[PDB]
This record gives C-alpha cells, structure tokens and sequence, in this order.
RNA sequence: AAACUUUCAACAACGGAUCUCUUGGUUCUCGCAUCGAUGAAGAACGCAGCGAAAUGCGAUACGUAAUGUGAAUUGCAGAAUUCCGUGAAUCAUCGAAUCUUUGAACGCACAUUGCGCCCCUUGGUAUUCCAGGGGGCAUGCCUGUUUGAGCGUCAU
RNA sequence: CGUGGAGGUCAGUGACGAAGCCUAGACCGUAAGGUCGGGUCGAACGGCCUCUAGUGCAGAUCUUGGUGGUAGUAGCAAAUAUUCAAAUGAGAACUUUGAAGACUGAAGUGGGGAAAGGUUCCACGUCAACAGCAGUUGGACGUGGGUUAGUCGAUCCUAAGAGAUGGGGAAGCUCCGUUUCAAAGGCCUGAUUUUAUGCAGGCCACCAUCGAAAGGGAAUCCGGUUAAGAUUCCGGAACCUGG
RNA sequence: GUCGAAUUUGGGUAUAGGGGCGAAAGACUAAUCGAACCAUCUAGUAGCUGGUUCCUGCCGAAGUUUCCCUCAGGAUAGCAG
RNA sequence: AUAUUGGCGAGAGACCGAUAGCGAACAAGUACAGUGAUGGAAAGAUGAAAAGAACUUUGAAAAGAGAGUGAAAAAGUACGUGAAAUUGUUGAAAGGGAAGGGCAUUUGAUCAGACA
RNA sequence: UUGACCUCAAAUCAGGUAGGAGUACCCGCUGAACUUAAGCAUAUCAAUAAGCGGAGGAAAAGAAACCAACCGGGAUUGC
C-alpha cells in the first residue's frame, strides 16, 4: 500500500540532541512518540522501492518461436531417451510414439479409462504420481499450494466425447487437443520429453 | 516563571463538551467545537486530515439503520407478512 | 475437482467459516455415520447427531465403549457421552469430549422430523 | 458462589490477575523510559 | 545530466505521473464480459443480428482514397431507390444517415444493391405476441461483406 | 466540582461503574483471551478530561 | 411465559388486564431479587410483556390501516419505507408517458423482428 | 596456595531470537447500485440472573413479532421432555413493531437535564391556578384554498 | 557458495523423530560454505536442472527490543524532636491506646469554601504491587454504604460583549449589522355564549435570543440526630409567592 | 525595591499568526517567537557529511589537457577493463 | 462501450508471515499525551483433552520437597520450541602495570585408524 | 356603494420539497509553493494539492453552425 509508512506525521529533530537525524514521531504518552519513521531501516517504516503494480508480469514471445519450441517438444516425445530421463516410466512400453484406437475419445467413465491406460502400459506412471503426493516446503502451503505430485501422461484427442471428463479426476494425467497443444504440457520445467498417448484420429490430424 | 509555577495557574477551562461529538472541544468564549463545528450544520473535515476522516466517518458506530439496507435491497424492499 | 465460481478452494475462508460457524451449521458438521445394520435398516450412511442417541466409538483410546449422548457441545465441536468419563484425581468425574466422526450410531432417538429427514434422504421405517 | 468461583479460586484468580496487570506495567516503563526524558525545548542554562 | 553519445530523448515524467497509471490486467476479463454481453443480447433479440447493415463509402483523403470501407448508414435517396422508407428501414436491420449526401454513382449503385439483396435475403415476421422463430445469425456485415471494386 | 452540572455527574457515574475489576467467571469461558481489565482508571494516575 | 398465537385472539381490554398483572409479577420479583442472588423468572416475564405490547400495537395498527383504506393520503408510519430516492422518484405511470407523436410512431413503425437467410 | 579476573563445556537463570503455525493484511479480477426531514452518519446514557469490555440493543432495551430449522445454551446457577411438537436455540432468516436524550435537528435556548404556547383529557370546588397523560408549534420554496391590503386599476 | 518463494525430478527424508538450537567432537573445501555424530525438541523439510527476487551486514550520533561494567556505588541530609510500657500480629524505630516531652502559636500545621479533581468520604476484609527504608497502617487493593431543600444557589435580569431574522455582500464555505430603508403585535369592554367580531378603541413603535453558582435578586431559625448527610433530615417555631 | 497607589488580583469578555498586544526589551503570544502550534503539498532539494551486506581468480588506475558565475562540482581527451 | 485506492457480495495470487504485512491477526483508531487542532502504540501460540497439580509434610503465608495428571511438566497458566548479549554453581587451566593473535614445538585433554 | 382585475402579503391552511453524511470515480469554480532551470524573476512543477459548491450508479458529452479539401466522410465516448 502506497501509504504504508507515510500514515504518520514525523519530522526530524536535528542536531543538538544526541540522536540521529531520522524522522521522529512527536507527542507523548506512548512508546511511539519519539520513535523513528519514514524509513527503510525504521520499524513501522516503509520498504525500499515498494513493489509497484506496473511491472512486466507478462512477457511477449514471437509466434514462430513458440511454434518452433512446440514442434521440438512434440518431437522429443518420440524419443524414449528423453521421455525416460524426464521421469516417465516407459521401460515396458511397446513403442514410444504411443498411439491407440480412437475409441478412447468416446468412453465416459473413469474405471473404463484407467483400465485402458493400464493395458497400454502407463500403469507405472500413474503409480508414480499417486505415490509422490508429498507436502510443499515453506510458505506456499498456506497460499493454496499445499500438495505436489509428479506429472503423468498426456492424452491427446481430436474430438472430446467424455474422455476429458473421465480423466479429470485421475492424478497427474492431463488432456489436450492436437490443435491447441500447449508447451506447458509438453515441456514442463523446460524438460523435453513427455509420455504422450495419441489417438490415431489425432496423430493423423498432426500433419 | 514560565514553567513549573505557571502550570499552577491552570484551573479554568477553555474547552468543554460538544453535544454532537461528545469530546472536550467546545470553545466557550466563542461557541464552536474544533472537531465538528457544532452550531454549523456541516461537520468539520478536511482532506488533509485523512486519519481524522477514519475516526469519525461511517462504519465507526452502530449504523442503526444503514446496516440493514443491503439486507433490504437484496430482498427487493418487500413488505407485508413474512409467510405461512 | 471443482468447476464453479461460487465455491472457494481457499483454506483461510474455509477455516474461518468453520470456526465462526453458527450453531445451525454446527448441526450438520457434527454428523456421524450409522452402524451397518442401521445403514441396512434405514438406507442411509450418515446423519446429524442428537442427544439421547445411543452410540459406539470406533477410533480413540476409548474405542469400543458404547454409550448414550449426554450433551452435544456445538461450540467446542464435541459430544459428551454417558459412561465415558475419566475419574479426575480428586474423585470427581468428567466426561470425555468426543468428535462424532469418530463414532458410529447403534440406535437412534427417533421422532417426527427425523423420520421425515430419513424419508427424504431415501430411507425406510 | 453460584456464579462459578468460590473464595479460594477468587484469591487464586486475583493473584494472577494482579500479576498480569503488573507485568504489563514493567513492560510499559521499560518501553517508555528511553523517550520519556526527551524535551522539545530544553534551554541548557550555560553559555559562560 | 549530459554524459556521452546518446540520443536526446524527451520523457514526460516530471508530473505526479504515478497517480495516473492504467494497467490493463482487465484485458482478459472484460473480453469475457464483452462476449457474454454479445451473447445475452443475441437472446434478447433472438432471431435478429447484433449489428445493422452499413454501406460502403470511399475513405476520405488522398491516402485512403482508394480504400472503401463501411460507413455509418445509408442515405435517403439510396433507400428511396431501394423501394423503402427511412422509418421502416430502421425497424429492420438497416442503418440510415441523414447527413451523407452522395455525388458518386458507382457508390449509389452499390449501396442500392446492398439493400436489394437484404430484403430478398431476409424474412420479416408479422407483428404480434407469439411471432414465429426460425434461426439466429449475427453478422450482417459478414454475410453482406464489403469487397473493393 | 461541588456546584456541578448534570452532564458531568452522569459521566462520573459511568466512570464509577466502569471502575471495577474483571468478573472472575469471564476467565473460565471456553475460548477466552481476557485476563484482566485494561481500561482501568483511578484518580491518582489518569485524570478523565471532561 | 405466554405465546402470541393465543394472544391475537383476545381483546384490547383482556390484553391490558394481562399486562397490568405481569407488571405486578415483575414488581415483586424485583423485590425478591434483593433477598436472593438469582431470579431468572424475571427475564421470561420481561419478554412476555413485550409479547403483549407487540400484539397490542399490531392490533391498533391494522385498525388504522383499514380506516385509511381507500384514501389518497395515509400516515407516514403506515406508508412505505423504501429509500428516500425511491419515494422521490417517478412512478411507472409518470415514466410511461409519451407524446401522442411518439405513440403514433410506435404503432406505425414498431421494431420488427427478422433474420438473415434465403 | 585460595579468593579474584579471564576462556570453554554442562545444568540452571535473564531475555524472547530462530523453526513451524495463522479466522489477519495487501494486491489483482468479476458482479451489484443501496443513506437521510417516513428523521441519516455520528455522539451521550442505559440495558443481561451473575459483565468491565468488544459485539448486539433501546424503558417492548445482548432483545419482541413473523418465516424456516427441529433439541439446545453451557463458565456457573437455573430451567427440561412443552421433545412423534404452533417448538429448544447468544440458531438462521427478517417483510411486522419498539426505537431513551440527541444530532441536518425542526417551539425558544442549551457550559442550563433551563423556559414556554395551542388542542383534547383527568384530578384538585376551577374556561383563567397547579399538576399528570396524549398530540402539535422551525425556516426557505412551490401548486392550490381562505382572509386581507394598495385613488395600481376598471365598470357601476 | 548461500537465503525466501515458482515449474520439473529423485515413485527423495520423516512421529522408529522433520525444521530449529547447543556442542575448545569429526570430515571435505583455498574460501564463501557443505556434511556427520551427540544432547535438546517436537511436524514438516530437502538434493538436482531451471525460473524469480523485498536475497547475504560489524559499522550509518542507524530503527525497535533487550542486557551490562561503573555499582550494592552517588546517595535517600531543608521544614527545631523524639522517647517508655502495653495491646495486636508470623514479624513493630514507623500501627493503636496511655503516659511524657515539644511544635504550628489565630496574616496557623485550626475551622470552612470558589475554581479544579471525581468518590479520593465512611465502614468491613486485606498486603502481591504503590507509599524511592519498613509496614499489622493508608488518599493503595477487594466488596459495599453514602450526598434528602417552597426559603441555600443555578434557574430570572442585565454589563462589557456575543448573535440570528429582515436586508445587503460574497464563486462559496460564510461575512456586515442588531433595529437597522420590514406590511415585524397582542389586549382588553360593548358585541352581553356565534364570542366570531360590525364597530370596538385606543395605547410608544417597540420587536429576538445568549451572557455573572463573586453584581441585581421574593421568602428560615433554634436544638437534636449519622460510620459517613444536613440552614435540606426529626421536633418545634416562622415567612414568601401563586391561587 | 515598593507597600494606598500609573497598586495587586479572581472570574467574565475582546484582539489570532506576516496577524495580535506592546510604559518598546524585538519583549509576550500554553516550558515554543528576529514571525506559534497541527496536518498536508513532502520521500521538499542538497554540487554537501555519514553508511552501503558473500568467496576466490584475472587485469588494473587518476589527481593531468580544454570549456563552464568554473575553483569541495560536471562535460571533454587521456589513463583502465 | 468508458471510469471506479469508496460501499455490498464473490473468486484468486510465483505477495508479507507477527520488529514483516493495513496504524490495528488480540476488548485498535483501543489505551495514553495534549487546552485544542491533532498525535497514536505495544501485545498472537500450554496440551489431543484442564486431565490446571487431589493428598501428605515443613512453613505465619507465598511457596518449597514428596505424591499425582500426562505420551511429555526438559509443556505448570511467569506455560510451543526457547538462541545471544548478561549472570550463578560446578570442573579444568592460566595469571608480576592489560587481554587477545601469527609461526614452531614440548606437556596435558580429546579424536583418529586398523593396516585382523 | 358593490363586484372584478393587477400587484403585494399573512396563515400551526391542504399536500409537498430542499438542507446533512459519504466522496474511490464524476461535473464546475477557486487556486499555490517546495521543486527543475545546476543562480532566478517568464517558464516548469500545474490549468496539480489544498479550500468550495453539486449529482449518479455511472457522470459528463452527444445526434454537427463538425472533420475536411478526398473519387469526400458523417452524433458522442473509449482503446
Ligand atoms: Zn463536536
């Protein structure tokens, strides 16, 4: 608050007295009358360069650079040395640009979907997630950031019919559409590689 | 002496209680309170006294009536019998 | 997770709204499940708690002890059970403050306006 | 007697009540003692 | 001060300029608001579009001379030639300008066709208390777009 | 003073009825932060300026 | 301890007679309270008086309402308490007034409804 | 040589740092438009079975009526099945009322709990005196009613 | 190297004890610093790749808080002066009573009051704090009681003065002025009860209001009484005003 | 020193800040006066004093030219990275 | 369409985390000072549950020591952990008008490592 | 004599209204200096703060005695 520290009438006393020259409250009948003020050093005083609201919170990036990076991150999915470095448990996967049938876009329940992701070999990443739920360190967990998981597979579709609602609840799993692919889902923490599960009707739409 | 003696001759007030703010501010040789000109219709307030405009302004007191208007607007200023 | 704009995921608001909660919200916050026979008999899982109900403890140092409720102290968020008391060192007794979540109902103090409650929930007679 | 406290508890309450009233006095004196003797217009009766 | 080989630059921050800063964090929220307003208007006028029919006019300068654009509204002569009335026109989704005089025929014959097409292309319902409802299309400045000659 | 007004007397009466301790049963409540009465006043220390 | 659902029935005189005895009850309780620490009956009496007086006034108010019924000016206590502005403002009739020109225009060229399709 | 002084450790003290916590702030965003002469905001005083406060409230005084909920309040005492009910409760809701003395503050005045006037009514032997109860008495301005003024002016 | 927070990761440590803290106990690093053991303690915290800052103190007559040496030191020395015995009590230079001695010495260390203070008055109980020693005492602490007016005073009048109205100024908050350049008002007979007025039947030309507990002013005394009130109460004896 | 008067004094009342009042000293104006007090503009400006927080490594100066109401300061070339 | 550090209701944060963040996390525009305008603070945490130390004994009494509650009084309302300055007791050591430090070693104390 | 008109008044006449609070935003008046200019007086700070008046949920503005000099546009507001 801009008026922090300046909610106070305070002017120095000066030389002569055996005190400093910092501004000093005036009056009497309390402990503040005489105390320092109007300062970065002073208790009850302001800060140095109060954090202002105007400040580059958000940052421009050029469209083709965003697209370059997104294509690179899509490509790194297909490389299992990076997928596995990044964290994902894919050692028992058949093949890495993991494609399944487009009948996955149409299942509605969650018991029916996790049964599929266990079948095509993602069971270990889901386990990895729900075994990693630890508590946050520090003063974030009373800023609505209590918990931390590890991230999981990314299911990619072409036309949502219930799949997104289904996998809304499983931990770690994210969903996306081939159009409106997100770099924050493909390269989290700037770490290339992400175990993606494509549908054939998405994989075709990519070209 | 301008001090410790002349604090001894201090036994007649230049101030007493205002009937509109209830504090010792009513100058009596002239009849005007120094925190809200009482005979005056307007309450004393200046935009350099932004602290003073917290010690007296709305929300300070009971708000006997004004506490209920947001309750009454929400219901649409309805009237009559409560219900069955 | 959540989907609405009207409900908060905020710790602070959700805690204030518990500790400053009135004695009408503290009726349904102090709810307690039913024993399996009663879930069968009345087709419910849980109900709010009322004096003169008969109960069982499934979690705590005083597990397994039954009792009837002596008083619902819905300012401490607690219930006080008969036959569940510590002999204070002088020889007096004091009942232990429970929490209803840690309980299970064995027998129900019925009444009109609980029979109705059950029938709206989808229960039985 | 009816409203809770009996005589020995009145005594034991008064004592601690007084004590917590005196603790704050010790604190107020400490926290005022520095800038109580701070005179705005002390004349310093000395030039020669 | 003046120090080195650097441009002279004028920067107008001698006034109490911090009292007056408008940082548009709203830019994502009031877009949503604008969309929602468009949407509820679309239901409060349920078959009608949100916008009116506007004409094409030469943009005025030596610079924008070659570029036509949507203007404010049609003129009384253009309407009269379109077999219409300046007061029924506004009831249907047509704009009208009483100030714009037209001295060019290439534009007259254009903003007349825009009104011949419109009446042929719309469906006007009778005036009553249960008037029928068919459909809702929103951009008459996109189904009757403005192409250059 | 002795030849006083009524406004003054009424305020003095209030200040009298305020010049009591804290009732001990206050301290036994279930969520209590009140240990003593801090708005206490006696004619030696603090004068009430009326 | 009494209840207004059984006091609406009674008459103004019965209610006054039911009041000037509650007052004696309260009088004697304020004496017994001096020879006894706690008299909690003196609350239920003090609220009972009010349960009577509310009823009295809500009987003497309806009688005036259905006296000034069908009259252009009724008292201010019985009139609405909306806000000052919503009483100083216009009525739905005064605001729905239009020149003959405007209404002639409106029944001639009203805002039609239409849609853009072949 | 001990005392003494100094250094280090253990335990104890003074003191309240660090670590963890947080019904609090701060900032951003979305929605709404709602004070007052029908007496506001604000102030003084008073009110609970035992409270000085804070919160609530006004001689109907931590509250009444009404509506919903459907058995508590709980610090103590008191109540208690009215508890298969016109019904607990510092509950919630709130559309009926109360709303002391004041305050733009409105009978005059107010460093006063000061002084009046009109109407109705009661009592005292009382249209006149005293007292009690109830209701009114401000200013500016508008529309209208009533009365009145001015050789301003007309007709007779 | 290090600190607060953010995104990824170790399917990281942990109530079989996280963090923090003490440790002339250990290891590594040139070093910033990191790691380990022990004791204490009780709930969250880290390594790595990166992001980001309110990011690192010996200092500023720095800010706040706290604590020392000097120091059991200077020093508690004006106001003529205290002493004996007893009672009380855990305890008496200091309380109570008694005896003695002495002071103020009637322009007082007496008896009342105005301002001002506000319950300090009186009693019962009491000693942690206050009474710069003590304390069984107290203007302290706790609980309670207590201030009675036709005659005292305020109230009423006006002084110096303050201040509305009408009016005039001023952008305006507000200013001038106080009877001014205002249509500024009640009060009485007939009319005898319609009491509304025909006349009456005329009366200055006034015209706010505030302002003195010491000025002006309607009227009171004795005795008695209480833990603490009294020209107020009780008893007796009187007076003034309005009816 | 003066002590019956240009005396002392309570209360009421008037005068309020570039204004008051002044037997006049630049004295008094709430311990404040060669221009009171309070808050705000105000984080007033300062070529001037003081301080400016972790390690190691590599390189490493200047106090001289020209102009400036310039001489406790800047620009400029140089030195240096 | 636009404005909105005010009011009413909602949602959130790469924000502060009790000397910070609003002056106010608490009976804060509170206490308190000043004639007055105005100025203006400090102060959060026992524990899961008061089970808040029955009882015995010394004492004039506070309090103490035993007991006891507790998972833990190394949590006893002066209560989370409980740093430092500063201080007491114990133990070791030294010490002619300062102390402390650097190089090197003796003596003492402690640690080391088994290379079984 | 009477009834009209005009003008001006009075009334505790009937019915009404305005005053004050708040004030972040809004509409107008009024109106500074510190400061910058390495001095300072024009200037700037600033058509700002302070002071005053007045409204709302938005206000104000607004459907041209406009822009322009085009092959001419077409209320206002805002980006
Ligand atoms: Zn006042």
């Amino acid at each position: 608050s801009e008026k922090a520290g300046h909610q106070t009438s305070a002017e120095s006393w000066g030389t002569g007295r055996a005190v400093a020259r910092i501004p000093r409250v005036g009056g009497g009948g309390t402990g503040r009358s005489g105390q320092g003020a109007f300062g970065n050093m002073c208790r009850g005083g302001r800060m140095f360069a109060p954090t202002k609201t105007w400040r580059k919170w958000n940052v421009k990036v050029n469209h083709n650079e965003k697209r370059y990076a997104t294509a690179s991150a899509i490509a790194a999915t297909a490389v299992a040395s990076l997928v596995l470095a990044r964290g994902h448990r894919v050692e028992k996967i058949p093949e890495i640009p993991l494609v399944v049938s487009t009948d996955l876009e149409s299942i509605q329940k969650t018991k029916e979907a996790v049964a599929a992701l266990k079948a095509v070999g993602a069971h270990s990443d889901l386990l990895k997630v729900l075994k990693s739920k630890k508590l946050r360190a520090g003063k974030g967990k009373y800023r609505n950031r209590r918990w931390t998981q590890r991230r999981g597979p990314l299911v990619v579709y072409a036309e949502d019919n219930g799949i997104v609602k289904a996998l809304r609840n499983v931990p770690g799993v994210e969903t996306a559409n081939v159009a409106s692919l997100n770099l924050l889902q493909l390269a989290p923490g700037a770490h290339l590689g992400r175990f993606v599960i494509w549908t054939e009707a998405a994989f075709t739409k990519l070209d | 002496g301008k001090g410790t003696p002349s604090f001894g001759k201090r036994h007649n007030k230049s101030h007493t209680l205002c009937n509109r703010c209830g504090r010792r501010s009513f100058h009596v040789q002239k009849k005007t309170c120094s925190s809200c000109g009482y005979p005056a219709a307007k309450t004393r307030s200046y935009n350099w006294g932004a602290k003073a405009k917290r010690r007296h302004t709305t929300g300070t007191g009971r708000m006997r009536y004004l506490k209920h208007v947001s309750r009454r607007f929400k219901n649409g200023f309805q009237t009559g019998s409560a219900s069955k | 997770a959540k989907q609405s704009l009207d409900v908060s995921s905020d710790r602070r608001k959700a805690r204030k709204a518990y500790f400053t909660a009135p004695s009408s919200q503290r009726r349904v916050l102090l709810s307690a499940p039913l024993s399996k026979e009663l879930r069968a008999q009345y087709g419910i899982k849980a109900l709010p708690i009322r004096r003169d109900d008969e109960v069982l403890v499934v979690r705590g140092s005083k597990k397994g002890q039954e009792g009837k409720i002596s008083s619902v102290y819905r300012l401490k968020f607690a219930v006080q059970v008969d036959k569940v008391t510590k002999e204070k060192v002088n020889g007096a007794s004091v009942p232990i403050n429970l929490h209803p979540s840690k309980l299970v109902i064995t027998k129900l103090h019925l009444d009109k306006d609980r029979k109705a409650l059950i029938q709206r929930k989808g229960g039985k007679l | 007697m009816v409203s809770g406290v009996t005589e020995k508890q009145y005594k034991k309450g008064m004592k601690k009540m007084q004590q917590l009233e005196k603790n704050a006095i010790n604190t107020q004196i400490r926290r005022e003692i520095k800038r109580v003797n701070f005179q705005t217009h002390y004349r310093d009766e000395l030039l020669q | 001060a003046i120090s080195k080989n650097l441009p002279i630059l004028k920067n107008h921050f001698r006034k109490h300029w911090q009292e007056r800063v408008k940082v548009h964090f709203d830019q994502a929220g009031k877009k949503v608001s604008r969309r929602n307003a468009r949407a509820t208007r679309a239901a409060k006028i349920a078959p009608r579009p949100l916008d009116l029919l506007r004409p094409v006019v030469r943009a005025p300068t030596v610079k924008y001379n070659r570029k036509v654009r949507a203007g404010r509204g049609f003129t009384l002569a253009e309407v009269k030639a379109a077999g219409l009335t300046a007061a029924y026109a506004r009831t249907i989704g047509i704009a009208v300008d009483h100030r714009r005089q037209n001295r060019n025929q290439e534009i007259f014959d254009a903003n007349v066709q825009r009104l011949k097409e419109y009446q042929s292309k719309i469906i006007v319902f009778p005036r009553n208390g249960k008037a029928p409802e068919a459909e809702q299309v929103l951009s008459a400045a996109a189904t009757f777009p403005i192409a250059q000659p | 003073a002795a030849q006083k007004s009524f406004r003054i007397k009424q305020k003095m009466a209030k200040a009298k009825k305020q010049n009591r301790p804290l009732p001990q049963w206050i301290r036994l409540r279930t969520n209590n932060t009140i240990r003593y009465n801090a708005k206490r006043r006696n004619w030696r220390r603090t004068k009430m300026n009326i | 301890g009494v209840k207004a659902y059984e006091l609406r029935t009674k008459s103004k005189e019965q209610l006054a007679s039911q009041l000037v005895d509650l007052k004696k009850e309260l009088a004697e309780l304020k004496v017994q309270k001096l020879s006894r620490p706690s008299l909690p009956k003196i609350k239920t009496v003090r609220k009972s008086i009010a349960c009577v007086l509310t009823v009295i006034n809500e009987q003497q108010r309806e009688a005036v309402r259905q006296l000034y019924k069908g009259k252009k000016y009724q008292p201010k206590d019985l009139r609405a308490k909306k806000t000052r502005a919503l009483r100083r403002a216009l009525t739905k009739f005064e605001a729905s007034q239009v020149t003959e020109k405007q209404r002639k225009k409106q029944i001639a060229f009203p805002q039609r409804k239409y849609a853009i399709k072949a």
